[PDB]
Order: structure tokens, then C-alpha cells, then sequence
RNA sequence: UAUUGGAGGUAGAGCACUGUUUGGAUUCAGACAAACUCCGAAUGCCAAUUAAUUU
RNA sequence: CUGGGGCGGUCGCCUCCUAAAAGGUAACGGAGGCGCUCAAAGGUUCCCUCAGAAUGGUUGGAAAUCAUUCAUAGAGUGUAAA
RNA sequence: CUGGUGACUAUAGCAAGGAGGUCACACCUGUUCCCAUGCCGAACACAGAAGUUAAGCUCCUUAGCGUCGAUGGUAGUCGAACUUACGUUCCGCUAGAGUAGAACGUUGCCAGG
């Protein structure tokens, strides 16, 4: 439940999210109660090994920024073909 | 041969004038079969669903309740 | 009720041996047998009967030994 | 089904032109029309 | 069984009769409503909506003991009177949802009798 | 030999083969699948081909599931024929997968079992394709 | 007789349900005496004589009810007249439940009367008739074929207990 | 061309309706459609300007 | 007229799809209709509201008519479809 | 606060649960009169005021069912540039579904309290 991520910009082209998907990282979202949406990138093997054994539905604290909330993953977003992620959702629970 | 050569020599239907436009007395504004579109405050429908104007004014398409919408005509100065 | 429309009735005379309940009608018309002043209950049929009296719910080893005598 | 012609009982002929069917009406009809002669309305045998 | 909302039955009676509804505020429309011992009588602009001038049954000048179809009368009389004062004269007469019968012709029997014109 | 015993057309356009597949596109009813990674119509005849082939190598292990049902008839004009004087009679029903699809489902034996059962497969049908296990995380 | 049914609430309803409200009591509504078929390719005299059956069961003429319904290989079509219904509502309706109460007793030949369990989950006996019973003014000397009509006594009952015990009046159950 | 308002059901997508379908116990999951739609673009189109540029 | 000509099929009118959310848009492309009917099946003023499913009931054609309840729209709209 | 009457894309609705009563609204009592039921004073109309808050009606909590709904990301696309591939790349516009969530109505005029 240790996965710190970084916070990218706002109006994302559509290229720059095909090259950072080419290396280890994948975009995402933070919503909830407690905090407000914010756009995130977190990285994909940190994310997997976190997600290994915590479950499909654990609790990750996840340090957004400077703060640190923990946060479940509501839904994830799945390439069949290419067996990747590509998108993540995080849902801040009080 | 075939079976299938047929069809009619159809309908210029739809919307005859625009919205905001300025309009006579008699114009036709909406060619329909049904309605799709109700008459609204100063136009009537005619014998074969025909939408007109009544008045010399501007045309306004709006919404009339869940999913309907009408036509007007307004009498701007 | 319309005027015509509805058949002719009466009080019919439903004084029949099961207590003379004559408070029904009907078009039953007939010689008024038995006309009382208490109920009405003169004209149609009605002076006896044993329907209110006795009602359907409230109302070969033998004859081997009877022929004989065992 | 044919066709019939309404001719004025007073004003004294042909006003207007109709159909009919002769299965379902075999007399001849019967009909008050305007007769624009006498300027009122009157009534109307079929020819 | 089930029993039958006689308002209900009349409030949707009336809604398709208001389909040629014209309060325009030089024609508007009487109203009227009946509970059971209640006729209510009122004058409305569509246009705007609002009220122009209301008369009721349970008024202290129309308090009485009558047949409330020879009471009724004394109701079109009351606001024939009021709509006079405000310079209307021809009216538009929607009969709620009831049959204009018996309590409703002579609430406007009574005030076409007044001027009021319709 | 799979086709509907109905149809309101049976004379109709063709499908459209580019893009990716909308729907199939996950294993959720065996524990192995075949995808499909390229595009083409499955013919109805060749889907049994497969399901035969695949069906005996397990040997009543467990069950198969064909997730791909031929629903679109094609016509054909007969033989040596001039062109056009109307549209050709019904000739057989088709199936469009495109990249993504699962075609096939086993479940009840072995990886090592699964993994050779629908290798037979493949080889009945006119894409390519490729072993899959179920998703999970 | 109609008083009673004054009494009968009083009597075991008002004890027996525990209602706490005079008007939460049962009550008899209506009845119909939808007689059947009279099978219409022959029967322009058979409907004509049931009719009057009815009719003299009960002092109003029925209304004839129509077929609605276009039922192939029948003689039966949108029109058609096959079927009569009368209806009885005020005091009347509570003449002909006495009246049958009081002399379809011992002219039933049936023990348990026509039914024990007739409560269709809503309040309604819909009883049977074998035409000897009912029509005591209809003798056994006017018409021949003998139908069984259809007395269906729709009461403001709101459970099916409710009837059994409302009901208890007049009734073999 | 910029702004603003409209009419119109296409691509995609969805099974709420008409058909077509796989596997379990009228439901719980999965699919299909030119003549299916609870939805629904990008563009094109018809107009307004008390806006720029050019003919 | 015509994937040479010919046979077969086609010629005027109406509805749908093809038709690429205005309108229009071809082929011997894919599907169906018409050449009438109604004296009310038109005008008007009042009132009314469905198919189907359970239930319980002499008929039972499982399926007539009767009653209660859930029915939003699955009925009806003379005649093809929209 | 209650009532009459309009306006609002159900955020307004279904559903279950619970309170309420002579200034009201209703059941309710009756058929002589106006009028009425293709049979029935059930409905409609009228004449009434014994009985009741049970029902309708109104009021109050509930998010089960419907309705409403982002952000982020995707499909699909206008234009450009590469290409002949069931295509790639760049830029703009951007769904549907699905989530977090909103929500057991706002509002005008009149008459009473």
C-alpha cells in the first residue's frame, strides 16, 4: 500500500499520452470525498507489485503530490491485445 | 428477371425556413407527415400536416415538453 | 331504474311453511291465496316449501343376516 | 358505386356532383345544399 | 373493489377542455370549482397569470341557507358585480371539468344576466 | 452446420472488416480462450472443423464453448454467368472477427492439455490467433 | 334481512377483525348473473329464453353483452351477441342474496353448498346455479334446457378470510 | 472566416423495443443487425451580426 | 430499354432501405403496395379508454361472455410501408 | 400554514412506513324535483348533514426502482502529411457505456387563517 505518483499538467495532446504510455506509466484520476479530481500518473510495475497481493479491492495509500491518501481502486482500464494498462481510477476513502 | 425495380418520385420534406428568419403571412415553414414538430403560437397545420406561418414575423424552434418541440412566429417590431 | 325498461315486480308472497319469510319480490303473479296485513306476502305462489326447513347441508352384510337370521 | 348528379328541387337543376353505392343506397338521396341561384339553402334530388 | 377520485377524474377532464384556454387580459376566463357545499367562481388572464377578481360560496355576503343551486346564483351575481368594477365585459366561460348543468347554469345564468358578456 | 433458423433478409450488404472488436474480448466462462489477432469471416463450415478437431484431442475432459455464431448469409451468382440481372442466391453464413475476439473456451483440463487442444484449432481457420488465460487484476 | 347486515357488523366482524373504524367493515357492492354462451349460430331463440330467465330471477333487463373478439375456427367474431349480464346494486341486491339464501338451501342436491374455497384472493364468491334453485318464480314447466348461471357477489372485502366470515350470514359454507 | 441560434439520427455505441443467438438456474451472465434504437458525434446545411478580410 | 442482340423481366403512380443526421442522388440493387372504399368510416357537442397476464368460476374448444387485481402503450388506427 | 389556478426536460415520479381532521376536502344519508345510466342513483345530477379519518386527499422521514450526472480515459471523426496497409503519424472537435455523485421538487397571482 506504497505507491507514490506524480501530477501532470492540464489539457494532455493527444500524443503526449501515447509517449508516456510507451514507457513504464500510466495515467489516472483521484476522486472522492476529501479531495477534489485531480489528473495523476502513476508508474506500472510499482502499480502491479503494490496491487499484487494487497487485492483487486485493497486500500493503497497513495502519495498524491505532498499529502498521502489512501485510496481504493474503483476501475481499471485494460488493452487485451497488448496486455497493458492504460488507464486507472482511485477512489479516496474517508 | 428481378422483382425489384420500384420506388416513388418522392417528398421535398423538412424545414423550409430557418430559425430567426423573418417570414410572411403564408409561408411554409416545416413539410412533415405527422408531426414531428407541432405548431407552436401563430402558425397552423394544414391538411397534410403542413406547418405555416399566420403572421409577419421571426421564426423560433423550441422545446415543448419530454421530448416534443413546436415552431412560433414572434412579431418583433 | 328506467321507465318500461325494467321488468314489473312486486313484494312477493314468501309466506312458506320456513318461518314465512316474505320479504323477497319477483315477478311470480298469480291469485293472491293468502293476503296478511302484517307482511307482505299475498299474491305470486309462494305458501309453503322446505327449503328454510330442511336444507342439503342443514337439513348388503346387513341385508345378508336380515334375509336369514345371522 | 357510380356517379350521381344533385339537381335543385326548386331552383331547378344541376348544382354539384357525388358518388354512391347503389348496393348500399338503391333510392335516389337526399341532401339540403346551397343553390347559389336562390341564394339558400335547399334540397337535393339525385338526378 | 377500488374506489374512484372523482377530482382526479375531473382534473383531467379539464386540462384537455383547457386546450382553448384564452385569459388574454381583454377576454379572460371564469373558472369555477365545486367541493360539495363549496361553488368557487374566479377570473384569470392566461396571458400573465393572475387572478382579476374572486367570489366564493363561503363568503360572509353569500353565507345562507338555500337549495346551493339557488345559492349558486347568488355567487354569479357577486362576482358579475366585481368584474364590472374592473372595466371587463366579455368573458370566456370554462365550465371546469363538470357538466354545465343544474349549479353551472345558473352560475352563469346569473352572470350573463349581470352585463358580463358570454 | 450452426446457422438461425430464421431471418427477415436473407439477401443482405456485406460487413464492414476494419476496425478492432467491440465486443468477445475477455475469457468468461473456461479458464483458456483463442483470440484472434487478425481479420476475416468464419464460415460455419470451418467452425466445425475446428470444434470437432479440438473436441476429440480432449478426450470428454471438459467443455468447449464456440462464442462465435454465423448469423450474416452471403450469396453467390451461378457459375459461368454475365454480370447483373439481380442478386445471387444464399451460399453459406459467416461470422466477422476482427482483432480482440475470443472464438473459443475449455475449461476442466490441464494448460498443457489446453494449450494443444486449440493448437488443432488454429489450424482450421483462416486467421491468426493466440493462447489466452483469464484477466485478473 | 337488510337490517341485519346492520348487526352482522357489530355481531362477530366488529369483534372478530378488530376493526377500529365503523367504516373499515365489510359490505356487499354488486352482483352479476352472467348466464353464458347461447351459441350463436342457432340460438337467436336460446338467448331470446335465457333472457327471460334472468329477467324473471330478477326484476331488470339484462343487457346483452357482445362478443369482442374475432375467435377463429368458432362462429364467433368482432360483433356478434353472444352473451348476457345483468347487474344488481341497491336494495334489489339484497333481495336476490335473501331470496337465494333463503330457498337455493335444500332445492341445491349438495352438501357443501357449491364451494368452500371461492374466495379468489380478492373478495368474490362467483357461485354456480343449476336454474332449479333460483328462479322459484321459474317453474319447471317453461323451458327446457336447464344452464347453470353466475352469481358473482363482489363485496368491499379486503382479505379472503374477510369474506368467509362476512359472508356467514345466509351462507353454507 | 469569427461568434450565435436552429433543423436533421450518420459513424461509433448500446440491447429499452422488433428479429437473431451461447452457456447456467421467468431470471444471472455473454454476443449480432442496411431495411433494430433508451442514446448519439466530427463534418456538411439553413439563417443572424450593430464583425473582419476581398470582389 | 438492355453489361452485343435475343429469351425471360420491364414501362404510369405510392411507402421503406441503399442515400454518406438538410434537401437531392444510379444500376436488369434489396423489400412491399395501387388503378379503390365509406351516406358514415364526414362535420359538431358531450362522455369513455386499451392488448395481455394471473385468480375463480355450467359452458371450456389451453383459448366465447363474467368479476378483481397488476397492467405506459406491447392494442386500435378501412387498405402497403414509413 | 390550508385551498383555487397557471409556469417548469420527473432533481417534480413509483415504493414502502408513519402522522392528520367540522374555516375546510372527502367518504356518507336518500331519490320527491332538474338530469341520468346501450341493465344498475355505481357513475352523472340534485336534495341533504346522522356517522368517520378507515380510504382518497395533504404533511413527514426513507435512495429499493426509475429520472438527473460530471472529471479522467477511450471509440469515431474535420484538416494535414506519409502510404496501399483490413493502415501509420500529427493537430483540433470529442461520444456511448460506466463510475463519484445530485435528488423523496422549485415558483408566480388570488382567497382565507
Amino acid at each position: 500500500a506504497s505507491l507514490k505518483s506524480i501530477i501532470r499538467q492540464g489539457k494532455q495532446t493527444r500524443s503526449d499520452l501515447k509517449q508516456l504510455r510507451k514507457s513504464g506509466k500510466v495515467p489516472a484520476v483521484v476522486y472522492g470525498y476529501g479531495t477534489k479530481n485531480v489528473s495523476v500518473k502513476v508508474d506500472e510495475v510499482e502499480f502491479i507489485k503494490v496491487i499484487r497481493e494487497v487485492g483487486r479491492n485493497g486500500v493503497i495509500e497513495l502519495g498524491v503530490g505532498s499529502k498521502t491518501i489512501k485510496v481504493m481502486v474503483a476501475d481499471y482500464q485494460f488493452d487485451p491485445l497488448k496486455n497493458q494498462i492504460t488507464h486507472i481510477d482511485f477512489l479516496a476513502i474517508n | 428477371s428481378t422483382k425489384n425495380g420500384r420506388d416513388s418520385e418522392s417528398k421535398r420534406l423538412g424545414a423550409k425556413r430557418a430559425d430567426g428568419q423573418f417570414v410572411t403571412g403564408g409561408s411554409i415553414l416545416y413539410r412533415q407527415r405527422g408531426t414531428k414538430i407541432y405548431p407552436g403560437e401563430n402558425v397552423g397545420r394544414g391538411g397534410d400536416d403542413t406547418l405555416f406561418a399566420k403572421i409577419d414575423g421571426v421564426v423560433k424552434f423550441e422545446r415543448k415538453g419530454r421530448d416534443k418541440k413546436q415552431v412560433s412566429v414572434y412579431a418583433v417590431a | 331504474m328506467k321507465q318500461g325498461i325494467h321488468p314489473e315486480y312486486h313484494q312477493v308472497i314468501f309466506l312458506d311453511t320456513t318461518t314465512n319469510f316474505k320479504f323477497l319480490s319477483g315477478s311470480t303473479k298469480t291469485s293472491s291465496e293468502m293476503m296478511e296485513w302484517e307482511d307482505g306476502k299475498e299474491y305470486p305462489v309462494i305458501r309453503l316449501d322446505i327449503s328454510s326447513d330442511s336444507h342439503p347441508f342443514y337439513t348388503r352384510v346387513e341385508r345378508f343376516n336380515k334375509k336369514f337370521g345371522l | 358505386r357510380v356517379n350521381v348528379t344533385l339537381a335543385c328541387t326548386e331552383c331547378g337543376d344541376r348544382n354539384y356532383i357525388t358518388t354512391k353505392n347503389k348496393r348500399n343506397n338503391p333510392e335516389r338521396i337526399e341532401m339540403k345544399k346551397y343553390c347559389p341561384r336562390l341564394n339558400k339553402y335547399t334540397l337535393h334530388r339525385e338526378t | 373493489i377500488s374506489k374512484i377520485d372523482k377530482n382526479k377524474v375531473r382534473l383531467k377532464r379539464h386540462a384537455r377542455v383547457r386546450t382553448n384556454l384564452s385569459g388574454t387580459a381583454e377576454k379572460p376566463r371564469l373558472n369555477v370549482y365545486r367541493s360539495n357545499k363549496h361553488i368557487y367562481a374566479q377570473i384569470i388572464d392566461d396571458n400573465k397569470g393572475v387572478t382579476l377578481a374572486q367570489a366564493s360560496s363561503k363568503d360572509s355576503d353569500i353565507a345562507t341557507t338555500a337549495t346551493k343551486v339557488e345559492l349558486a346564483t347568488k355567487v354569479g351575481e357577486a362576482i358579475a358585480k366585481k368584474a364590472a368594477d374592473k372595466g371587463i365585459k366579455e368573458i370566456v366561460f370554462d365550465r371546469g371539468g363538470y357538466l354545465y348543468h343544474g349549479r353551472v347554469k345558473a352560475l352563469a345564468e346569473a352572470a350573463r344576466e349581470s352585463g358580463l358578456e358570454f | 452446420m450452426l446457422l438461425p433458423k430464421r431471418v427477415k433478409y436473407r439477401r443482405q450488404h456485406r460487413p464492414k472488416t476494419t476496425g478492432r472488436s467491440k465486443g468477445g474480448n475477455y475469457v468468461t466462462f473456461g479458464e483458456f480462450g483463442l483470440q484472434a489477432t487478425t481479420t476475416s469471416w468464419i464460415t460455419s463450415r470451418q467452425i466445425e472443423s475446428a470444434r470437432i478437431a479440438m473436441t476429440r484431442y480432449m478426450k470428454r475432459g471438459g467443455k468447449v464453448w464456440i462464442k462465435i455464431f454465423p448469423h450474416t448469409p452471403y450469396t453467390k451468382k451461378p457459375l459461368e454467368v454475365r454480370m447483373g440481372a439481380g442478386k445471387g442466391a444464399v451460399e453459406g453464413w459467416i461470422a466477422v472477427v476482427k482483432p480482440g475476439r475470443i472464438l473459443f473456451e475449455v475449461a476442466g483440463v490441464s494448460e498443457e492439455v489446453a494449450r494443444e487442444a486449440l493448437r488443432l484449432a488454429s489450424h482450421k481457420l483462416p486467421v491468426k490467433t493466440k493462447f489466452v488465460k483469464r484477466e485478473e487484476l | 334481512l337488510k337490517e341485519k347486515f346492520n348487526t352482522e357488523v357489530t355481531e362477530n366482524l366488529m369483534k372478530k377483525f378488530n376493526y377500529s373504524s365503523v367504516m373499515e367493515v365489510p359490505k356487499i357492492d354488486k352482483i352479476v348473473v352472467n348466464m353464458g354462451v347461447g351459441d350463436a349460430v342457432q340460438n337467436s331463440k336460446v338467448l331470446d329464453n335465457a333472457v327471460e330467465e334472468l329477467e324473471l330471477i330478477t326484476g331488470q333487463k339484462p343487457l346483452v353483452t357482445k362478443a369482442k373478439k374475432s375467435i377463429a375456427t368458432f362462429r364467433l367474431r368482432e360483433g356478434m351477441p353472444i352473451g348476457a349480464k345483468v347487474t344488481l346494486r341497491g336494495e334489489r341486491m339484497y333481495e336476490f342474496l335473501d331470496k337465494l339464501i333463503s330457498v337455493s338451501l335444500p332445492r341445491v342436491r349438495d352438501f357443501q353448498g357449491v364451494s368452500k374455497k371461492a374466495f379468489d384472493g380478492r373478495g368474490n364468491y362467483t357461485l354456480g346455479v343449476k336454474e332449479q334453485l333460483i328462479f322459484p318464480e321459474i317453474d319447471y314447466d317453461k323451458v327446457s334446457k336447464v344452464r347453470g348461471m353466475d352469481i358473482v357477489i363482489v363485496t368491499t372485502a379486503n382479505t379472503d378470510e374477510e369474506a368467509r366470515e362476512l359472508l356467514a350470514n345466509f351462507g353454507m359454507p
